[PDB]
């Protein structure tokens, strides 16, 4: 019983975890795609520049 | 708490990361005006001059 | 041997999820700063044009 | 490893408040170049009058 409670714990953790990395990595996404977008557009006007 | 700790990291980034968006911005305003203080200066002692 | 085995692998997963939390912040603090620091360029870049 | 994790938040900390003085520093010269660029942008003006 003390092993399943502390192992049930641990599977609660794990999916505790899983939620917190994706929308860490949901979010880092985003902004991934926020960097390439700003960059593109970023090297347009340093070049016409 | 090394979690819950490493929310805080995250969320004090956020002030650097805020921080950081002003900064690039007023320190890209002085290479602006400074271009165009010292362009349309030269160039006005020659129209203006 | 079942539970500690699973409360042993269960461990082991959480030790990753979290090593993949600390890379994934990692990455994620240096991504957002490098967006909003891309993106406070491009607003400032836009003018500089 | 908690200590670290709360360490690297307390070191951000000292990094923040190091970017406010940049910040702070960019700031004055952003808002001074501002009134620099705009008398250049109106005097550049005024000469092809």
């Amino acid at each position: 019983q003390h092993l399943q409670a502390e192992k049930k714990k641990m599977q609660q953790n794990i999916q505790e975890l899983e939620e917190q990395l994706e929308e860490e990595e949901s979010a880092r996404q985003k902004l991934q795609l926020e960097k390439v977008t700003t960059e593109a557009k970023l090297k347009k006007l340093e070049e016409e520049q | 708490q090394a979690k819950e700790n490493e929310k805080k990291l995250k969320s004090m980034e956020a002030e650097m990361i805020q921080l950081q968006e002003e900064l690039a911005a007023a320190e890209r305003a002085k290479r602006q005006a400074q271009q165009e203080r010292d362009e349309l200066a030269d160039e006005i002692a020659n129209s203006s001059g």
